[PDB]
RNA sequence: AAGUCUGGGCUAAGUGGUAAAGGAUGUGGCGCCGCGAAGACAGCCAGGAGGUUGGCUUAGAAGCAGCCAUCCUUUAAAGAG
């Protein structure tokens, strides 16, 4: 996981959602996983 | 565009009791309790239910689509039910019932048994294959992740629990 | 005794001899190696060298069967006006030059490839070649 | 990075930051601009930082236009000195940008190519900012 | 070293190999020089090839950097391909807190002991011969 | 070739109460005219990124009069980036 | 609105120079097997006159804005019309009808025929030239 | 001490009840624009192919390391990606 405050796509299989208040990103790669924080 | 205004399906068979904060679902394979939204409306009629939202505005379109759902998972649930398999491999992992109680044998030094809850039953077919299957679409599909999770899969092998399905993704080692 | 590999590649009329990929692909098989040299290199020959693959079938008791072409319009344009590269930084680099009927023998070999049974539009076609190293339509 | 060939005075005086900006308000030169929403002494070393962001977005094309001049200097006491014995020293200089201002602008590059490198400048400024378009508006100036 | 063990464990065990001398070559070498504080160190001077002694010399100049003594003044490390230096790294500068009872407040005699220090760290670093230990050569080398 | 646009005549009112509704402050004038006058920023913005100052813009008078005019001069607010003012000015025959 | 009425008069214009134009399925096919079709329909026939494939919308507004019976065989589905009086078709459509039915399964089927003004039919169009 | 007063609205964070660059389909309200009976957008279902590995570079660079060019029939369509 990557703990940041600016959480953003890295690929274009990246997909950004909230959750828990904080904006995450998901994707299929799970280096690009992050949580805001 | 839009599920929640999509009227729900109703068979003759399954039957939709709207309560305070609730509907029951009732059906040839046996009774789920779905619930839903105060200010939502719940509408039974001739062989139809339908969800009504009071506002079009983004929380009232938010609970809209997912108390149609709910409904609608629970009208497939009495009646056709749901089920998930889960799929062993690894060089000597094996399931077995006695129960109906999971033995899971993936590699630890024990074998580890899960209990099935309310409902949910088990069926191992082959010795690496295992089926989860109740009336309940969330917890079949919540038992059915706890399964997996015995044992996720290997990220270097063909090893633990899949879902039937799952593709094998690996990544080299040396 | 290999199995019945279908043989679509890359390879060269002329660069010919068992230095990979003549090797690896060719693994499973067991031909006449210098066949794509003797029989390739020499019928189409006419032409001049360059790059055309080949399209042979293993069948299990090491048979070979192949067919060929032309060598690549980026060489039917080395010919034309003494290159061997393009222009390095051409849109603008009108090295050589080439008029619209020199510009229409390069498609007399080349013809049967496309779809264009019509010189014109496989004279633009070996003519944007052309662009791809440089070498100019005259007026 | 940019400072005045010469002046007729060394040190100046902070003064207000009060107001919409002056002029420089409306793209003169480019396509696209940056401009600011919030005032600030932007420095030298700020705008130097933005320009070679953009050039190395353009590497290969593109003009850059900096329409904002450092001409204020900037003094500053030596650390761990008490207060008194004269003005500092100036230690840089700084262009004082009101809200509405063209601080850059671009031309000779696409219309991504142009709010990307703009974005970036941005990032490199104290003071948020926003990307235009030459306009009608800034024809009829 | 690393190839045979390499050979293994890329093709999990299957891979063998056998050769036999076949002469001599030319080969497009560099001789690469190690100075530690500006004096050429023999010990370490070795001999790769362009495409790599960059990397050869960016990995030894570190080594040895970890692992020289300390000194009274900051020591350069370096490695030349022939009167060109193409890595470098630094050892410090062991240092007194010649600050350590100054709460005056009076920035000048912060300054006073400061210069004191900086001028000596020149006469030291001028005059400073520093010899690397048989420990340190050991460390490099294994 | 021209473009049209629906413009109305202004007194009292406060400019900013007028610009707070959504329209834009103006005057339209030549050497035989001077009127106070407002148009919609949105219908206004949208005839001038393509009028702009080189394109006869006619103006629509709400006691059905029609009027050529060239835009003389915007005046921007300079904080907000967008138009406070126009100067519509009235063509003739010279 | 916009850019394919360019091609409303496309399928209008090689629609009016015709009486026999028919109509089937191409999609299922590779690009090897799809210049098949394509160079056989050119080879059983005259001038380059396969299929014009174009939208089902719109190959329904040229047979419905130039009267041509309106070929309400088969509209929906994937359609590219074999414009087989744009070539000299007759009995090429077994040169078409064959083809098709041998190289994978059921290669380029048909579902509608005017026969020189008159609509033919579904599977009779595949005996009208077996 | 005095309305759990009335009418409409926002907020779901205990925000209110301690802050910034930046992140962001939080959510309400005004406007505009592109594309949508050549049916759009999202999902699925075809296809996504030829000159040609484009030229150079390079051990190899074939749309897809770096390079500059980015041009044609087949074409419903299909970038020197
Ligand atoms: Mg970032
Ligand atoms: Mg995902
Ligand atoms: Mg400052
Ligand atoms: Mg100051
Ligand atoms: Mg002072
Ligand atoms: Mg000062
Ligand atoms: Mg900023
Ligand atoms: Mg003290
Ligand atoms: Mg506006
Ligand atoms: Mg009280
Ligand atoms: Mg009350
Ligand atoms: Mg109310
Ligand atoms: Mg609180
Ligand atoms: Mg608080
Ligand atoms: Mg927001
Ligand atoms: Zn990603």
């Amino acid at each position: 996981m990557k703990v940041r405050a600016s959480v953003k796509r890295i690929c274009d299989k990246c997909k950004v959602i909230r959750r828990h208040g904080r904006v995450y990103v998901i994707c299929e790669n799970p280096k690009h996983k992050q949580r805001q924080g | 565009s839009r599920i929640g205004r999509l009227p729900i399906p109703v068979p003759k068979g399954v039957s939709v009791e709207v309560a305070p904060g609730r509907v029951k679902v009732k059906g040839p394979k046996g009774e789920l309790e779905v619930p839903v939204s105060p200010e939502m409306r719940v509408v039974v009629e001739e062989g139809v239910v339908r969800v009504e939202r009071p506002s079009d505005e983004r929380r009232h379109k938010s609970l809209h689509g997912l108390t149609r759902t709910l409904i609608a998972n629970a009208v497939k649930g009495v009646s056709e039910g749901y089920s998930k398999e889960l799929l062993i491999k690894g060089i000597g992992y094996r399931a077995r019932l006695v129960g109906r109680a999971l033995e899971l044998t993936v590699g630890f030094s024990h074998p580890v048994v899960v209990e099935p809850p309310e409902g949910i039953t088990f069926e191992v077919p082959e010795p690496t294959r295992v089926r989860v299957s109740g009336i309940d679409k969330q917890k079949v599909g919540q038992v059915a992740a706890n399964i997996r999770a015995i044992r996720k899969p290997s990220a270097y092998h063909e090893k633990g629990i899949y879902y039937a399905g799952e593709p094998v993704r690996l990544k080299p080692g040396k | 005794k290999k199995v019945v590999a279908v043989v679509k590649l890359q390879l060269p009329a002329g660069k010919a001899t068992p230095a990979p990929p003549v090797g690896p692909a060719l693994g499973q098989h067991g031909a006449n190696i210098m066949e794509f040299v003797k029989a390739f290199n020499a019928a189409t020959a006419n032409m001049g060298d360059a790059i055309v693959p080949v399209e042979i079938t293993i069948y299990a008791d090491r048979s070979f069967t192949f067919v060929t072409k032309t060598p690549p319009a980026s060489y039917l344009i080395r010919k034309a006006a003494g290159l061997e590269k393009g222009a390095h930084k051409p849109g603008r680099e009108k090295v050589g030059r080439i008029t619209w009927e020199q510009v229409l023998e390069i498609a007399k070999q080349k013809m049967p490839d496309l779809n264009t049974t019509d010189l014109e539009a496989a004279a633009r076609m070996i003519a944007g070649s052309a662009r791809s190293m440089g070498v100019e339509v005259v007026g | 990075m940019l400072m005045p060939r010469r002046m007729k005075y060394r040190k100046q005086q902070r003064g207000r930051l009060k107001g919409a900006t002056k002029g420089g308000d409306y793209v003169a030169f480019g396509d696209y601009g940056l401009v600011a929403l919030e005032p600030a002494w932007i420095t030298a070393q700020q705008i130097e930082a933005a320009r070679v962001a953009m050039v190395r977005h353009f590497r290969r094309g593109g003009k850059i236009f900096i329409r904002i001049f450092p001409d204020k200097p900037y003094t500053k006491k030596p650390l761990e000195v008490r207060m008194g014995k004269g003005k500092g020293n100036v230690e840089g200089y700084v262009a004082v940008v009101k809200p509405g201002r063209v601080m850059f602008e671009v031309a000779g590059v696409t219309e991504e190519q142009a709010m990307e490198a703009l974005r970036i400048a941005g990032h490199k400024l104290p003071i948020k900012t926003k990307i235009v378009r030459r306009d009608a508006y800034d024809e009829a100036q | 070293y690393d190839f045979h063990d390499r050979l293994k464990s890329v093709s999990r065990g299957y891979a063998s190999m056998d050769y036999e001398q076949a002469g001599y070559r030319p080969g497009d070498l560099v001789k690469v020089n190690v100075l530690v504080h500006g004096e050429v160190v023999d010990a370490l001077t070795f001999i790769a090839h362009r495409e790599k002694a960059y990397t050869m010399a960016r990995a030894i100049v570190d080594k040895l950097a970890e692992v020289i003594p300390r000194q009274l003044f900051e020591v350069p490390i370096q490695a030349a391909i022939g009167g060109k230096i193409i890595a470098r790294a630094t050892v410090k500068a062991l240092r007194k807190d010649v600050l350590a009872k100054c709460y005056g407040g009076d920035v000048t005699r912060k300054k006073k002991l400061l210069e004191k220090q900086k001028e000596g760290k020149k006469r030291l670093k001028a005059i400073g011969k520093v010899e690397v230990p048989q420990e340190a050569f050991l460390a490099v080398l294994s | 070739m021209e473009y049209r646009l629906k413009a109305y005549y202004r007194e009292g009112e406060k400019p900013s109460a007028l610009r707070r509704a959504g329209k834009l402050p103006g005057v339209m004038y030549n050497r035989h005219l001077n009127r106070k006058v407002y148009v919609d920023l949105v219908e206004f913005d949208k005839v001038f990124r393509q009028a702009s100052i080189h394109h006869v813009i006619v103006l629509e008078l709400p006691d059905g009069q029609s009027l050529p005019t060239l835009v003389r001069q915007v005046n921007l607010d300079k904080r907000r980036r967008r138009p406070e003012h126009v100067d519509f000015f009235v063509l003739s025959d010279e | 609105k916009r850019n394919v009425e360019l091609l409303a008069t496309l399928k209008e214009n090689l629609e009016r120079a015709q009486g026999s134009f028919f109509l089937v399925n191409y999609q299922g096919l590779p690009a090897k097997e799809t210049h098949a079709l394509r160079q056989a329909l050119k080879q059983n026939g005259a001038r380059l006159f396969v299929a014009k494939n174009t939208l089902i919308r719109l190959a329904l507004k040229e047979l419905g804005l130039p009267e041509l019976d309106g070929l309400q065989g088969p509209s929906a589905v994937v359609f590219y019309e074999d414009p087989v009086a744009a070539a000299k078709t007759l009995v090429q459509f077994a040169k078409s009808n064959p083809k098709g039915i041998p190289q994978v399964k059921s290669g380029l089927l048909q579902g509608q025929i005017l026969t020189a003004k008159d609509v033919e039919a579904l599977a009779e169009l595949p005996t009208m030239d077996e």
